RNA sequence: UUGACAUUGUGAAG
RNA sequence: GUUCUUUGUAAAGUGCCUUCGAAGAGUCGAGUUGUUUGGGAAUGCAGCUCUAAGUGGGUGGUAAAUUCCAUCUAAAGCUAA
RNA sequence: UUGACCUCAAAUCAGGUAGGAGUACCCGCUGAACUUAAGCAUAUCAAUAAGCGGAGGAAAAGAAACCAACCGGGAUUGCCUUAGUAACGGCGAGUGAAGCGGCAAAAGCUCAAAUUUGAAAUCUGGUACCUUCGGUGCCCGAGUUGUAAUUUGGAGAGGG
């Protein structure tokens, strides 16, 4: 059904997704910043500013439409299995809005695997290393083309009116006689 | 705003030394604010135009803006949230 | 936050975005139960807002309730009375259909407690809601200084007796001279205004 | 059922009345139930005084305006000028009323007095728990009356200028029904 | 029983 | 009243300067129908239709346009006598 | 193939919970007619009886989207009064409140909406032990689609 009827832009722009290469080289870069575990954490904890500054992926929904405005993340990403969908269909708008670039990527559940979350519907890269600052910025570069230099025409675009299988062989079959 | 000190006529009233309260922060529950505002914006042109909106902005391009209150009237319910309506749409109209 | 997005965007409810979610989505409800557990809330912002919290004992209901006025149940429109009480047809109920929602969850969930209720969709047939409640049993509520007022048994059946929000909309309980009527209970009203008060020494 | 010349009566007594009737038997127990629940309360509660100390105000309207009474509490300004904080005031015995508003000085300043004559006439105890004995008082309002303020002497010296006060009521009344239409006039011209 | 509005979307012509 | 524990590089209150100050939507409100009220160009409640604003919104017991003023802060919640 | 996630099921799974009674008083729904008008249909009886749902030792209401037009009052409830009054009504029969004033009793408050982000700081359950209306260690789970601390307009918050 959903498919079937006219999609709105706001909406039919969550069908394009990162593609595969490209999004396993952005899970290779976000895995090296996997916040710290329970386990972790007790032996931090014993040890104890005697610990040094950390660095890690920034996730939670309230927590990364704040970072997003006032302008500290340098990536964020954006799940496209969110079943109540209004709770991200303002975000692509947002970072466009704040200059932060952003990526639709393919599986909350797997943006929850690297947060040690079910699932996570967002993530954020804040501050890096200086040894990935390099690997960060050709990610954003290649990210940029897809999204967020395409925004203006996609806002355009409606999505949906595909019809059934057996409905396409009506028309086309119309179509050529 | 002084009392006259007769029991009739425009200021009746007694006089007495006059003091100034201070202001109650529930007094300004309506006022804008920077976050609220910022929000807002960005709804509208994620958002769009409702149906009626629509059918406004047309009247007021090509029936003048008279008569684009007095449909506004009829969808909204009083009078004065159709003049309001109907220079957001101004707004609108002149940003395009 | 979201959630400010949320609230702004949910009042746009004819804009193009909103007409396409709203019409998949009554689809669904219409092909379910008419009551049905709700895994999650469909619009966390507002459940926040009513005293919903995303811990253990909070459960979403959704329930769907049929449209119209009420026709008075006699048998062939006979009313057997005077023609001031010959009316059948445009009859109104004097509670709301979301108190109806809220009534009949009640009754399927016995062991919890309705917080509130809000408004998700509608069409022609049917209004949907989706219903808040508490459990009294558990011991996350029982152990929270700011939920275990409603382990109280006088909370028990709060939606029964209209003591929610639209339960209290319907009873005109509100101040000021508008609701002369009802401010204190209609009929707790009516029995102080006809009582006839005599003391000892008469006055 | 009309007859004689006998004035007309509105007796209303056409419902089932008498399943209504409330007879106060019991008005001579309620007092002793009363009295024994003040007993009862004060022994109870502290040697503090069973009652906060109340403001004085002006009552409204053009009736009863010619006469001060006791109010709910204090305000935040009168409670902030006599060097105390609210939440300290709640504590002590004083109420306090947050939605009232001072917009006259006397009695502003009448409110200030009654809180610094409270605060020098009572002993807060320690909270370690020494205690001394005192005697209760069992009414603070006897103990702070509120009295009438006075508005003028006994006598004075006839002051007549010549102007008649009933002429000044005339005049005062005429310009109020007219300032409308003259306000048209001059913005037509 | 008849009309209007809502359920109620999509494309073309006269 | 006596007695055992120091809770705690804890927690709270108060002065001045500066930048801010988020406040509840098919809801308010409007039309119409029915019922109800002392509430009378319509007191409350409910069905259907329409459907907001942010120096805004409600009320000020005669409908309306225009200009001011006063007063509170709805659409979420608990609480002894 | 394997392993997650989402949604939806099953079990005599672990631990719980709802029903019925009573119902004088209390919170709602539904709802008459006899009667009165010397007839009678609006009205009245009555927002009552009967019927149905839901509580407690009281219930409900309650800290103003209040009342006012005053030199203003200041949560709710009850008594005296306002008052058989304003007003409603085949303006007939009849019906009918509220503000102020005196008194009884007095008590205040908290969520949503903010990034803990140099560290989910929060919580159910299981298990061992213990000073057992609970406490501690440990282990799964809930939870970032937001659990704690901090702030509810009387304010309050970030810095100095
Ligand atoms: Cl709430
Ligand atoms: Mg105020
Ligand atoms: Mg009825
Ligand atoms: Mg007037
Ligand atoms: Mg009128
Ligand atoms: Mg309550
Ligand atoms: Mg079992
Ligand atoms: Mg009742
Ligand atoms: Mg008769
Ligand atoms: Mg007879
Ligand atoms: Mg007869
Ligand atoms: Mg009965
Ligand atoms: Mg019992
Ligand atoms: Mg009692
Ligand atoms: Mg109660
Ligand atoms: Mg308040
Ligand atoms: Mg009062
Ligand atoms: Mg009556």
């Amino acid at each position: 059904l959903s498919i079937r009827l006219k999609v709105p832009p706001t909406i039919a722009q969550f069908q394009y997704t990162l593609d595969r290469n490209t999004a396993a080289e952005t899970f290779k870069l976000f895995n090296k910043y996997r916040p710290e575990t329970a386990a972790e954490k007790k032996e931090r904890l014993t040890k104890e500013d005697a610990s040094p500054k950390p660095y890690a992926v920034k996730y939670g929904l309230n927590h990364v439409v704040a970072l997003i405005e006032n302008k500290k993340a340098k990536l964020v990403l954006i799940a496209n299995d969110v079943d109540p969908i209004e709770l991200v269909v303002f975000l692509p708008a947002l970072c466009k809005k704040m200059g932060v670039p952003y990526a639709i990527v393919k599986g909350k559940a797997r943006l929850g695997t690297l947060v040690n979350q079910k699932t996570s519907a967002v993530a954020a890269l804040t501050e890096v290393r200086a040894e990935d600052e390099a690997a960060l910025a050709k990610l954003v570069s290649t990210i940029d083309a897809n999204f967020a230099d395409k925004y203006d025409e996609v806002k355009k675009h409606w999505g949906g009116g595909i019809l059934g299988n057996k409905a396409q062989a009506k028309m086309d079959k119309r179509a050529k006689n | 705003t002084v009392k006259t000190g007769i029991a009739i006529g425009l200021n009746k009233g007694k006089k007495v030394t006059s003091m100034t309260p201070a202001p109650k922060i529930s007094y300004k529950k309506g006022a804008a604010s920077n976050r609220t505002k910022f929000v807002r914006s960005l709804v509208r042109e994620i958002a769009g135009l409702s149906p009626y909106e629509r059918r406004l902005i047309d009247l007021i391009r090509n029936s003048g803006e008279k008569r684009a209150r007095k449909v506004a009237k009829k969808r909204l319910g009083s009078f004065t949230r159709a003049k309001a309506k109907v220079e957001e749409m101004n707004n609108i109209i002149a940003a395009s | 936050g979201a959630y400010k997005y949320l609230e702004e965007l949910q009042r746009k409810k004819q804009s193009d975005v909103l007409r396409f979610l709203q019409r998949v989505r009554v689809w669904e409800y219409r092909q379910k139960n008419v009551i049905h557990r709700a895994a999650r809330p469909t619009r966390p912002d507002k459940a926040r807002r009513l005293g919903y919290k995303a811990k253990q004992g909070f459960v979403i209901y959704r329930v769907r309730v049929r449209r119209g006025n009420r026709k008075r149940p006699v048998p062939k429109g006979a009313t057997y009375g005077k023609p001031t009480n010959q009316g059948v047809n445009e009859l109104k109920y004097q509670r709301s259909l979301r108190a109806t929602a809220e009534e009949r969850v009640g009754r399927r969930a016995a062991n919890l407690r309705v917080l509130n209720s809000y408004w998700v969709n509608q069409d022609s047939t049917y209004k949907y809601f989706e219903v808040i409640l508490v459990d009294p049993q558990h011991k996350a509520i029982r152990r929270d200084a700011r939920y275990n007022w409603i382990c109280d048994p006088v909370h028990k059946h709060r939606e029964a007796r209209g003591l929610t929000a639209t339960g209290k909309k319907s009873r005109g309980i509100n101040k000021g001279h508008k609701f002369n009527n009802t401010k204190a209970g209609r009929r707790k009203t009516w029995k102080r205004q006809n009582t006839l008060s005599l003391w000892r020494y008469r006055k | 059922a009309i007859s004689k010349n006998l004035p007309i009566l509105k007796n209303h007594f056409r419902k089932h009345w008498q399943e209504r009737v409330k007879v106060h038997f019991d008005q001579a127990g309620k007092k002793v139930s009363r009295r024994n629940a003040r007993a009862t309360r004060a022994a109870k509660i502290a040697p503090r005084p069973l009652d906060l100390l109340r403001p004085v105000v002006r009552a409204p309207t053009v009736k009863y305006n010619r006469k001060v009474r006791a109010g709910r509490g204090f305000t935040l300004a009168e409670v902030k000028a006599a060097g105390l904080t609210a939440a300290y005031a709640r504590t002590i015995g004083i109420a306090v009323d947050h939605r009232r508003q001072n917009r006259n000085q006397e009695i502003f300043d009448a409110n200030v007095q009654r809180l610094k004559e409270y605060q020098s006439k009572i002993i807060v105890f320690p909270r370690n728990g020494k205690a001394p004995e005192a005697e209760q008082v069992l009414s603070a309002a006897a103990t702070f009356p509120i009295a009438q303020p006075a508005t003028d002497v006994e006598a004075r010296a006839v002051q007549d200028n010549g102007e008649s006060a009933f002429r000044t009521l005339r005049l005062a009344r005429s310009e109020k029904k007219f300032r409308g239409i003259r306000e048209k006039r001059a913005r037509e011209k």
